[PDB]
RNA sequence: GGUUCGUUCCAUGGAAUUAACGUAAACCCUUGCUUUAUUUGUAAAUAUUAUAAAGCAGUUCACCUUUAUAUAGGAAAUGAU
């Protein structure tokens, strides 16, 4: 039977009335009048805020507590009052510490730190991989293996390293090094769920590396350096305050950038690469007598 | 020639604290490809060509990962989802990343040589059984039928043998079409008789392959494997074990 | 990579794959490449010649 | 207690004292992280500090021994009891689906109760009549 | 919400030259377009059409029957600013590509005017004249004349508000009134019921309106009068719009495919 | 917690990441098929028993069922083989 051959046809149709729709659109779409949008679900990716606002963070359900019942009663300085039987997070305090971290967001990533930003619920992937591009930081969404930090030559012996200079331009000399080297540790890390992965930030605890957290009404708020006090429950809560934590980190890197291109350096080269320095010339001086 | 007075190590991929660093970079890539080419058109999945995409294990060797399933399986989704673009609107990036997840393995072929029929119209099968080995030549005739040289019942001595030598022919209805013409060796009374049930079987097929389907059901076209299992040193035979004393 | 499986394919490669009929008079009247009379120039077509 | 130690508080001062000295004595210390001099100037702050919560609603004067002072308290507005009263004599109106999802949260800068019901950004609901009965009651 | 947005060349301060006084424009849209958005507003404050677009609403609330009232002020809106945003401050030569199938389909430029102001006065009632695009996938582009009332709107996905032929004075007893009585009844049946009566292709690309002329009585009462004596009136009204049709940008949206 | 002949595989754990041995795989005999060889074995022969080197083959395909959607299982002389 020839019914599939004028199936076909609409195959072979959808690249003309594709074209012709795009462009019809393009016309009648905008023609009745215009609206205002004030909220677009995508917005806290496609361009997310520098700084947040007490109506941004009110609209991304950030003041949303947990039940008054599951709460730690150490974290009841951040907790405005009980409405609709949660606790209400004061949206000041929210506020005040979200400009505080991305101020260490931002001086580590101007200083040359390795920062991580870790979001491992189901819907933060999107999230934390975008926050990690704005900030040239790694990334992690998936369950934190226990001991990737004080056990990282176990864990993370194969993965490739690279040494750079402070225009981030490759350097070559340092195949000895790279081969015999210690993993590396972050020097910062952004949780978007510390009650879910206490193993990654009881390790950054052993390790001295400070650590950035979401401390909702019922997570410890000793987990980590620098508390965020705010609903971690919301995908539009944790979208806003990463976002506003990517700006921060990409704020700091086009300033360590912009002074690397005036010749000033914003950091001191890392004891780990300072050590092969002075053992490579041993090795030229030996041969400088022989 | 002096190294540079500023030099820090940095990880190459941003996924180099996850289970997986170079899974998540594929996949990743595949993430903004979605995002990116979501708008265009698709095709139902009845007009898709189907592709043989690549296994779980392929890749945990590809990439040297240790990748779960649970994770690949959402990554195969989207190697579907782009796939299913139309192919005239589908970039040259979606192309390329997707001939990397074809499956190019080829199964060996082992095909049997089919019977030929000699130029006098006898067709020759061949059947085996526990020790024994049959050569029979169907040939168009009356129903004679001869077991190295002697007859059907001069050579078996029991009627069961006779039917089961002859049992294809029987099955079939075609005992008065073909001439059989037998040479057995080896084995003993039934295990020459069942060698011969597959090899007229055989050679009946080369006459008229169409009764395959009816020589099956008749149980004469498999060839059975049992074989007479060796003694075995500390048994009395092949599983007969001795007389164990407790005490 | 060590301890990963390998999965069988066939290896068109294989000179035994690669002429499935190994007869000279078959092989060398133009089959598939143009006036490839001499054996030598087919023998280095598979082998490594150091001449 | 099952609990461990989480020293995350004192990463700074745990991380400068180990970068003060060397290790082999009779050498300078090597740089120390690159992240020490970045929070340099941004200590962290104070935590599990209970204080005297913000009281919504007068405590009670004839308590003599008063319990649950550091509790959070329950926020109340005088239009609670006038939603109640309304949605009470009008129980269909919760069909009508409202979205509580906020766009930017800035509603309440058009809202001008003394011209009527029908403001900018919200819907015509239970909640206009208790706003613009509460003005008018004030 | 929804807010008013300028008009093509500054109409709403100096208006057309000899179409629309500027007084007459701006009662016709400023205080009459703010006038449905002002209702289009009160209807969506608080559901998914909030943030939609005019002609998104059109689409998406034209079988509804709970949303007509929605689908009259979006479509009213879409269509009013249709209107004023093809006229020209200055009368525009129509180019060679529209003024070839023009002549083609209704056999010369000034046998389409009459078609389409003959249309406008012989519906007796407020609407709108659109000049239709259609293109079948197996047949040419081909320009058609169709007639929408008060608040219809001609795109296919939105076919059932095509309100294209009254009822009160199309369908009787006689010959002809019988065949619309049958239509009609035949289009409310396989609507309600789901199925198509006349296939159409995916995105709405068959129908792709190109003019508009706005019949209300608010867009002509005041400038061109009553009508009575002959003078000014409805009459007038749609001789004066043909000469600042914009057929420039008439020709561009039509898209005539290149085939001579 | 499931699943498997199986610490097999999947998921998961506020601690795991890996190594060796056993296991498994592979090997030997056996089963079907392909190629090679034909005496001292084979009635003849246009090559089919036997002899013995290498290679291929299965739970493969079809059907049915299928959890948390992640990993699968069942049916057994009347699907193929
Ligand atoms: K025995
Ligand atoms: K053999
Ligand atoms: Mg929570
Ligand atoms: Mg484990
Ligand atoms: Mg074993
Ligand atoms: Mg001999």
């Amino acid at each position: 039977d020839e019914e599939a051959l004028k199936l076909k046809q609409q195959i072979e149709a959808i690249p003309g009335n594709f074209k012709l729709f795009k462009q019809t659109k393009a016309q009648t779409q905008k023609l009745g009048a215009g609206v205002e949008v004030r909220y677009i679900p995508e917005q806290y990716l496609r361009n997310p805020p520098s700084d947040a606002s007490l109506e941004d963070l009110m609209a991304a359900q950030a003041h949303m507590g947990h039940n008054t019942s599951l709460w730690n009663p150490a974290n009841a300085r951040y907790i405005y009052g009980v409405r609709q039987g949660i606790h209400i997070i004061s949206l000041e305090t929210t506020a005040t510490h979200l400009r505080r971290a991305a101020r260490v967001v931002e001086e580590v990533a101007y200083r040359g730190g390795l920062i991580l930003f870790v979001g491992t619920r189901p819907g933060q992937r999107p999230i934390v991989v975008r926050a990690a591009e704005l900030a040239k930081a790694c990334h992690l969404f998936t369950k934190w293996r226990p001991g990737t930090i004080t056990n990282r030559e176990q864990l993370l012996g194969g993965v490739p390293l690279t040494v750079v200079d402070e225009l981030d331009r490759p350097l070559s000399g340092f195949e000895d090094h790279l081969h015999d080297r210690r993993p590396l540790a972050p020097d910062l890390v952004v949780c978007l769920n510390p009650k879910e992965n206490m193993t990654l930030l009881y390790e950054c605890s052993l390790a001295k590396i400070p650590t950035i957290g979401i401390i909702d009404t019922n997570t410890n708020p000793s987990w980590v350096t620098y508390q965020i006090p705010a609903n971690d429950d919301s995908l539009r809560a944790t979208a806003l305050i990463s976002g506003v934590l990517g700006r921060a980190g990409e704020r700091g890197q086009k300033r360590r950038l912009e002074a690397a291109q005036r010749g000033v350096v914003t950091w001191k080269t890392p004891a780990d690469v300072q050590g092969y320095f002075e053992l490579a010339s041993a090795r030229a001086a030996d041969a400088r007598r022989r | 020639f002096k190294l540079h007075p500023y030099a820090r190590a940095v990880p190459v991929s941003p996924s180099y604290f996850t289970r997986t660093p170079r899974f998540y970079d594929n996949y990743l890539s595949l993430e903004k490809l979605m995002e990116e080419y979501e708008d265009l058109p698709v095709i139902p999945a009845t007009a898709v060509e189907r592709v043989a995409w690549k296994t779980l294990e392929d890749i945990r060797k590809e990439l040297g990962e240790q990748v779960k399933a649970s994770e690949f399986a959402r990554c195969l989704a989207l190697v579907k989802r782009l796939n299913s673009i139309h192919p005239d609107l589908k970039p040259q990036e979606i192309k390329d990343v997707l001939d990397s997840f074809r499956r190019n393995v080829q199964p060996f072929t082992n095909v049997a040589k089919p019977i030929p029929i000699d130029q006098f119209g006898r067709a020759c099968g061949v059947g085996k059984r526990k020790a024994s080995s049959a050569r029979a030549f169907v040939v168009e005739g009356t129903g004679e039928v001869l077991v190295n040289g002697k007859t059907l019942a001069e050579y078996f001595g029991r009627v069961h043998d006779r039917e089961s030598a002859v049992w294809a022919l029987r099955a079939t209805n075609r005992i008065d079409k073909y001439n059989v013409w037998v040479k057995v060796e080896g084995g003993g009374t039934t295990g020459q008789a069942e060698a011969i049930t597959l090899a007229i079987a055989k050679a009946l097929l080369a006459h008229e392959p169409a009764l395959k389907p009816a020589l099956r059901r008749a149980g004469c076209v498999t060839r059975d494997p049992r074989k007479v299992e060796r003694k075995k040193h500390g048994h009395v035979k092949a599983r007969k074990m001795p007389t164990w004393v407790k005490r | 990579q060590e301890k990963a499986s390998l999965i069988k394919s066939v290896d068109w490669n294989l000179l035994e794959n690669k002429f499935k009929n190994l007869n000279l008079s078959f092989i060398l009247n133009d089959a598939s490449y143009a006036e490839r009379n001499n054996l030598s120039e087919l023998l280095n077509k598979l082998y490594y010649n150091v001449l | 207690g099952k609990g461990r130690i989480f020293q995350a508080a004192k990463v700074y001062q745990r991380a400068s004292e180990a970068a003060a000295t060397n290790i082999v004595s009779g050498l300078p210390p090597r740089n120390p992280p690159l992240w020490l001099k970045a929070i340099e100037s941004i200590p962290p702050a104070e935590i599990n500090t209970r204080p005297y919560p913000i009281q919504h609603s007068p405590p009670n004067p004839r308590a003599r021994k008063p319990r649950n002072l550091f509790r959070p308290t329950k926020i109340v507005y005088p239009e609670d009891e006038l939603r109640r009263d309304f949605y009470r004599d009008h129980p269909w109106e919760l069909a009508r689906p409202r979205m509580i999802i906020e766009l930017d949260g800035k509603d309440a800068r058009f809202l001008d109760w003394s011209k009527g019901l029908r403001q900018r950004g919200i819907p015509l609901s239970g909640e206009s009549v208790v706003q613009r009965q509460l003005w008018l009651m004030e | 919400q929804h807010y008013l947005m300028p008009l093509r060349d500054n109409f709403e301060q100096e208006g057309i030259r000899n179409f629309l006084s500027p007084g007459s424009v701006n009662m016709a849209y400023t205080e009459y377009q703010t006038f449905i958005l002002e209702k289009l507003n009160a209807l969506v404050v608080g559901t998914d059409f909030e943030q939609k677009d005019t002609k998104s609403i059109v689409l998406a609330t034209a079988r509804d029957p709970e949303l007509a009232h929605v689908f009259n002020h979006a479509s009213m809106a879409h269509n009013n600013h249709f209107f004023f945003d093809h006229l020209s401050p200055v009368p525009v030569k129509m180019g060679d590509k529209l003024f070839y199938h023009i002549n083609e389909n209704f056999g010369s430029v000034d046998t389409l005017r009459d078609e389409m102001i003959g249309t406008a006065v012989s519906m007796f009632g407020p609407g709108f004249v659109w000049l239709v695009r259609t293109q079948l996938p197996g047949q040419p582009v081909a320009l058609r004349v169709m007639a929408t009332y008060l608040a219809g709107s001609p795109y296919p996905g939105a076919h059932w508000r095509r309100q294209e032929m009254d009822a009160q004075t199309s369908i009787g007893s006689s010959p002809q009134g019988l065949s619309n009585g049958q239509r009609f009844f035949e289009r409310s049946a396989a609507g309600f019921k789901g199925n198509k009566l006349e296939p159409t292709a995916p995105g709405g690309t068959d129908l792709i309106p190109i003019l508009c002329l706005n019949t209300w009585e608010y867009a002509w009462l005041r400038e061109y009068g009553t009508g009575v004596g002959g003078m000014g009136g409805k009459l007038a009204y749609a001789q004066s719009w043909w000469n600042m049709i914009d057929w420039a940008k008439v020709e561009e949206e039509a898209r005539l495919e290149t085939r001579i």
